[PDB]
């Protein structure tokens, strides 16, 4: 590690990691060797010069974008584009972004419609790759998935989207406890990104595995699993340039003693780059159904509902209406 | 000693600029406490162009280093607020009608705001000390340089250290860098800083434990009260405990009402 002179006194004084070393000071460095401030200066200047870091830029470059290209990020679209204007592009890379509400509220058929925009081609919204779904709950609703597929089929007019096939590149898999669950976030999950191009990581959900465990050395190991889980995520999502998409049950009814709170605490919070809240309301809106060659034969009624951002660093804690529908989740313009 | 030591830098809310003293004082170490969503990189965003400010316009006129440990640096949120700045200058330059606020405003654009925010990105607690120990080299070739923001202090360190002994001189070894730094070349540290738990109704304090804090001259806390932003003067030299009303629009940190919001509250004494 660079030079040995100077290595005489550190490699007999017990502190050989780089990363130990710029933690004392200099006047420390000569208790520890007998070496002066001139080696002591050098010497922590070679070691944090040493450690690979992403390099200088400015706020003009991010916008250009023209710097260090790990520092850019990428919209995934919603395929709604009333959606992506209230997220002001869509789901952003490199970011966690928590998806919370209560029971029928549309996460799990907002993550599946991700699973599908997820492998458009850059120029449509997409980041032309595949997703992993991490199911901890039910079975996945592949019947449901494989109508939304052939919905995207039939309303796209491009040969491009249609010859993509989305049931080949969505990666399934099922996490039943805590420590499964990070061992495929830490294990599995890597292979898809690297092997595979897959561009999107689903949890869902995130907050059903603390399920009911209620042991203080257990709640220590739940709360560890956690952070270790949750830093995974975020490392991921930083180094192959993705989305990280955790859903989580709003926990109602107990700290409301309408209002709600997300489950997992404020450590888990911590990790949350963007968290958006889905809600069900009571109104509901006539549209006509139609089909394809037949037309217009009546209307029917669909659940109008609620997404909420709680907190996000870019966006204002704006509400917006969006349905669920055969085709899958689409805006309402505003408002 | 000099008339550069004593500036503070404007946050845009002048209930804000109270508690503190009149803006971010630098030279000094401020630190920004907060639930998620509070403000916390808003108010870091705010003062990293509201410190590029012409003098002619009552500001320092530098240049800020933005140090992003979470990633959360969205430079399409910087343009919202940078665009709000120019727009609040220009207006002051056609009121006020003076000559040298109209040749500012020839060179004042929401790009140069961009271009003043020099822009640090650490994944872990090692590359920030490495970015701290090469800062003394970076800042002598630009001393232009007024503020330094870290968003955020807490995140690189909230693992799972086998001695937390080694994390405390760890901290104290950084605090005693960014005081060092904030003297040495007249610049204002800003660190934010996340919250968390404490079982032994569960409440919420600042991270990093009892060790952390006494280095920083100015302390806030962010909080939310009924559907309110306020800010909890924590620590500071008056000793007096002040919360104080903001509000977060697009064009950044804002007072609530033009103007409103006072409280009074202390300790001993
Ligand atoms: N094809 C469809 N058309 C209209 N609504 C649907 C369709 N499929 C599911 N839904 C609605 O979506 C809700 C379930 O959404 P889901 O993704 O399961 O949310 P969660 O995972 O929060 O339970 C139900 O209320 C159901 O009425
Ligand atoms: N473009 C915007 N317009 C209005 N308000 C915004 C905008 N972007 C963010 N905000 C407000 O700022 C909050 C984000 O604050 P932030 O500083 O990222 O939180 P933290 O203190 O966790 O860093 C959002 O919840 C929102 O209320
Ligand atoms: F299907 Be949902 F995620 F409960
Ligand atoms: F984006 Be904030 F610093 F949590």
């Amino acid at each position: 590690d660079l030079n040995p002179r100077i290595i005489y006194s550190i490699k007999k004084a017990h502190l050989h990691d780089y990363g130990t070393i710029l933690s004392l000071s200099a006047a420390d460095i000569q208790r520890m060797t007998r070496l002066s401030a001139s080696d002591v200066h050098q010497l922590q200047k070679t070691v944090a010069e040493r450690i690979r870091r992403t390099p200088h830029t400015t706020a003009f470059h991010l916008h250009r974008r023209s710097g260090p290209a790990e520092l850019n990020r990428d919209h995934l679209t919603t395929g709604c584009q009333q959606l992506d204007s209230f997220l002001r592009g869509g789901i952003l890379t490199r970011t966690l972004t928590e998806i919370a509400g209560e029971s029928a509220s549309g996460k799990t058929q907002l993550c599946m419609q991700l699973c599908l925009t997820v492998q458009l081609p850059e120029q449509m919204g997409g980041l032309g790759g595949g997703a992993v779904y991490i199911c901890t709950e039910d079975v996945f609703p592949n019947k449901r998935l494989v109508q939304m597929i052939s919905q995207l089929k039939q309303r796209a007019h491009d040969v491009k989207v249609k010859d993509i096939c989305f049931t080949d590149n969505i990666f399934i898999e099922h996490a039943a406890e805590l420590d499964d669950l990070h061992y495929c976030v830490s294990k599995k999950v890597p292979v898809l990104l690297a092997q595979r191009h897959v561009k999107l990581i689903i949890i869902d959900s995130i907050a059903a595995l603390f399920r009911c465990e209620h042991d203080s050395q257990s709640l220590q190991e739940r709360a560890r699993l956690m952070q270790l889980i949750a830093s995974k995520l975020l490392q991921l999502a930083n180094q192959f340039n993705v989305p990280a998409i955790c859903v989580n049950q709003v926990s109602d009814v107990v700290e409301q003693h309408r209002k709600v709170i997300p489950t997992l605490g404020i450590s888990w919070a911590n990790h949350v780059t963007v968290r958006l809240m889905l809600m069900r309301t009571n109104y509901k809106l006539p549209v006509q159904q139609k089909n394809i060659e037949g037309d217009v034969i009546g209307s029917l009624d669909v659940q109008i509902r609620t997404m909420e951002v709680l907190f996000a660093p870019h966006l204002p804690n704006s509400l917006c209406r969006f349905i669920v529908d055969q085709d899958g989740v689409k805006g309402l313009p505003a408002k | 000693k000099d008339e550069r030591s004593q500036l503070s830098i404007v946050t845009f809310s002048e209930q804000l600029d109270q508690i503190l003293g009149g803006g971010v004082p630098l030279t000094k170490i401020t630190e920004i406490c907060g639930a998620p969503g509070v403000g916390k990189t808003q108010l870091s965003m705010q003062l990293s162009v509201d410190v590029q400010i012409p003098k002619c316009f009552g500001g320092v006129e530098g240049q800020a280093i933005y140090i992003d440990t979470e990633g959360s640096f969205i430079v399409d949120r910087v343009v919202d607020i940078a665009t709000a700045t120019v727009q609040h200058c220009q207006h002051i330059a056609s009121i006020e009608n003076n000559a040298e606020q109209a040749d500012s405003m020839q060179s004042l654009t929401m790009e140069s705001i961009l271009e003043g925010i020099h822009y640090f990105r650490c994944h872990d607690y090692v590359q920030l000390l490495a970015l701290v120990h090469t800062l003394p080299d970076f800042l002598k070739q630009h001393p232009q340089i007024c503020l330094i923001v870290v968003d955020s202090i807490a995140f690189p360190f909230r693992h799972h250290f086998e001695d937390y002994a080694l994390r405390t001189r760890l901290l104290n070894g950084l605090a005693q860098s960014f005081i060092k730094l904030a003297v040495d070349f007249k610049l204002a540290v800003l660190l934010t800083n996340q919250m968390t738990t404490k079982i032994s109704t569960s409440h919420l304090i600042p991270a990093l434990g009892e060790s952390w804090g006494h280095s920083s001259t100015i302390r806030l806390i962010l909080y939310w009260q009924e559907k309110s932003r306020y800010a909890l003067l924590y620590k500071s030299p008056s000793h007096k405990q002040i919360s104080v009303p903001f509000q977060i629009t697009t064009a950044g940190i804002r007072d609530v009402c033009p103007t409103s919001g006072d409280l009074i509250s202390m300790d001993v004494g």
